[PDB]
């Protein structure tokens, strides 16, 4: 329970006792990782570690097994081995049998916790959208007019009644990337300087709406309108519209029109700005 | 908005954020995380009057004491000089922000709006170690001579295989008093050989193999002590006891010659004086058998 720590073998630096078995258990505090590295290493040398050996355990896991005679060559490190886990927890095995042929001095080895960074060290991230990391900790964070939901991990907009104003922004479909919610009419509202242009990106694999009928007609639809200028009504899974979209206006109106049945993964996108 | 120094991370928005900033106004925030700890922080959002050269508004951000940053305009633009979600740490613990806006926020004789900023901050440990400044520490000493150890906040050092923290935690001297040996063979040598042996020591070299042996001693060469021809070792001293009783005090600059103990027991006494100018000596023990 610890945040650093230092391990011998028994009576160094001299000669380890014989037929002996020592454990010890690494405890650092929540949200950190361990780094355990080895100053000193001189063990008793057999095949696969046989003979004499030390053990590096993480939960039920053999995170090494090491032994024989070595120094560290680098005049700059003191280092010979090490690790690093994203652990908060260590067990450490050293054994050595009845017998030595030569006089060996043990190994020293010390351990410091280390921060983890779960934004990046972890391969699923715990955010929706922005992930912030601090030391012993994460928390979320949303684009703009984005609202986190009560489980602190995913964030949501509203279906209607916001004023976009920057250039560059995120709007998604409720929930996402939950299931879109059923007999809904959702407007957002872009609106940017007169001299400016909208170009709007979004992925094709990020959208999924219920598909249209035999004829052709969308069952559900999003549409996007322009002024004058229209694009849509698109449905179906998967967009098939282009990825990269200029409108050439200043001003952005996104319709989204479900029925009570028939609901899907939903969208989510992202515009930028051009001037003119 | 959060200055305290017993804080890991913060927020700094710009004035009255999200609504938009007023004219006329320029405020200096100071982050400051505690002992041994760098500042790090990005910017989520961004929105400030554009300008070249950021003229009419500005952020002015600096570290310890250089100013790292000053940084104008809208996240995308390219109107220029936009930090957008670029890394700013700092060196010490204490960043100072600034945020500066004239009188004028209305280009081109129409109204215009203009938010302001999301920055975020997290603290972050400096590695002592590595800073490296081997000559010019007489008023601290916080670096040590064998090796140091990053850790999260502070740092703590440890010295080389037999040696031995003393009460500063920043320096060491030598144990080499129970320097034990029972096994068959083996080779015992001054401490860091052949390079020269630290000064004011009293080393107990003890060798106790099992009964019903005796020993033989072989010296190496080199074999280098400060020596002197009118009295023999003045300044360092190396006795050998042997079953409890001395056998001779060696020094100089041949070796002694190759012992035999009829002893299982010995013990190899070592006196320094205070100065290593010689080198040392090394010596490999073995065991024979009787009747
Ligand atoms: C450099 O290091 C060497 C390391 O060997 C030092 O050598 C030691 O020198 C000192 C004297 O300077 C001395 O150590 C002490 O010895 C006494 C016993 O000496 C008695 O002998 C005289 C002889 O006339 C009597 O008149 C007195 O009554 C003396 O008292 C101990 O009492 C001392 O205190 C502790 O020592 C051990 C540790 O608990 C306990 O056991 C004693 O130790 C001695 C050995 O010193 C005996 O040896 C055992 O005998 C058994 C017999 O079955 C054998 O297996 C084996 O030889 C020994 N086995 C074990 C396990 O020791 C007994 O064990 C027993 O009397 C004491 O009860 C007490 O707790 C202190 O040990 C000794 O001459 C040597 N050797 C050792 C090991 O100490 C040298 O001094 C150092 N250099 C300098 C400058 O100091
Ligand atoms: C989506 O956008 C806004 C987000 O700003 C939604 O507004 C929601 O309801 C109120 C609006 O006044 C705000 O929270 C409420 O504030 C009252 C103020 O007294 C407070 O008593 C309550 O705690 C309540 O939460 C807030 O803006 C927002 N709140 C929530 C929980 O969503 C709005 O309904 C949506 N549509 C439009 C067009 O804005
Ligand atoms: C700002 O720029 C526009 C387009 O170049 C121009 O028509 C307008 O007159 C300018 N503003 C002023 C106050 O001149
Ligand atoms: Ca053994
Ligand atoms: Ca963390
Ligand atoms: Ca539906
Ligand atoms: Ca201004
Ligand atoms: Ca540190
Ligand atoms: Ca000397
Ligand atoms: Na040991
Ligand atoms: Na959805
Ligand atoms: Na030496």
């Amino acid at each position: 329970p610890t945040m650093y720590g230092e391990i011998l073998s028994p009576n160094y630096p001299q000669a380890y006792p014989s037929e002996v078995e020592k454990s010890w258990d690494i405890e650092v505090p929540e949200g950190y990782g361990i780094h355990l590295y080895f100053t000193h290493l001189d063990i008793e040398l057999s095949e696969n570690c046989a003979y004499d050996s030390v053990q590096i355990i993480s939960g039920d896991t053999e995170e090494g097994r090491l032994c024989g005679q070595r120094s560290s060559n680098n005049p700059h490190s003191p280092i010979v081995e090490e690790f690093q886990v994203p652990y908060n927890k260590l067990q450490v095995i050293f054994k050595s049998d009845f017998s030595n042929e030569e006089r060996f001095t043990g190994f020293a080895a010390y351990y410091v916790a280390t921060d983890i960074n779960e934004c990046t060290d972890f391969v699923d991230v715990p955010c929706s959208h922005f992930c912030n990391n601090f030391i012993g900790g994460y928390f979320c964070s949303c684009p703009p007019e984005y609202f986190l939901h009560d489980d602190m991990k995913n964030c949501g907009v509203n279906c209607s009644g916001d004023v976009f104003t920057a250039l560059i922004g995120e709007i998604a479909s409720p929930n996402y990337p939950k299931p879109y919610p059923e007999n809904s009419r959702c407007e957002y509202q872009i609106r940017l300087e007169k001299g400016f242009q909208v170009v709007v990106t979004l992925r094709r694999e990020d959208f999924d709406v219920e598909a249209a009928d035999s004829a052709g007609n969308c069952l559900d639809s999003l549409v996007f309108v322009a002024g004058d200028r229209q694009f849509g009504p698109y449905c179906g899974h998967g967009f098939p519209g282009p990825l990269n979209i200029e409108t050439k206006s200043n001003a952005l109106d996104i319709i989204f029109q479900t029925d009570l049945t028939g609901q899907k993964k939903g969208w989510k996108l992202r515009y930028h700005g051009d001037p003119m | 908005s959060i200055p305290i120094p017993q804080k890991l991370f913060g927020e700094v928005t710009s004035p009255l954020f999200p609504k938009p900033y007023p004219n006329n106004f320029e405020t200096t925030t100071v982050i400051t995380v505690p002992t041994g700890y760098r500042v790090k922080l990005v910017f989520q959002q961004f929105d400030l009057e554009p300008s070249e050269g950021c003229f009419y508004d500005y952020v002015k951000i600096s570290a310890d004491k250089k100013s790292l940053g000053r940084f104008c305009g809208q996240l995308g633009s390219p109107l220029g000089n936009p930090p957008g979600k670029k890394e700013f740490m700092s060196q010490g613990n204490k960043m100072l922000l600034t945020f500066h806006t004239d009188f004028s926020n209305e280009e081109n004789g129409t109204i215009m709006f203009y938010k302001g900023f999301l920055a975020y901050y997290q603290a972050v440990d400096l590695d002592e170690c590595a800073s490296r400044s081997k000559s010019g520490e007489e008023d601290p000493q916080p670096q040590c001579q064998h090796l140091c150890h990053n850790y999260v906040g502070g740092y703590f050092c440890s010295c080389r295989p037999g040696y031995e923290l003393q009460e500063d935690t920043h320096s060491c001297q030598a144990e080499c008093s129970s320097e034990l040996y029972t096994e068959a063979s083996g080779y015992i040598s001054s401490l860091e050989y052949p390079r020269s042996y630290p000064p004011d020591l009293r080393c107990n070299y003890s060798i106790r193999v099992e009964r019903g042996l005796t020993l033989h001693l072989k010296f190496l060469e080199p074999f280098d002590i400060d020596d002197h021809q009118q009295v023999h070792c003045p300044y360092d001293q190396l006795q050998i006891y042997a079953n409890g009783k001395n056998i001779g005090e060696f020094c100089g600059k041949q070796r002694p010659p190759d012992l035999d103990t009829s002893s299982n027991a010995v013990d190899l006494l070592f006196f320094t004086d205070e100065s290593g100018d010689s080198r040392g000596w090394k010596l490999r023990y073995t065991t024979e058998i009787i009747k």
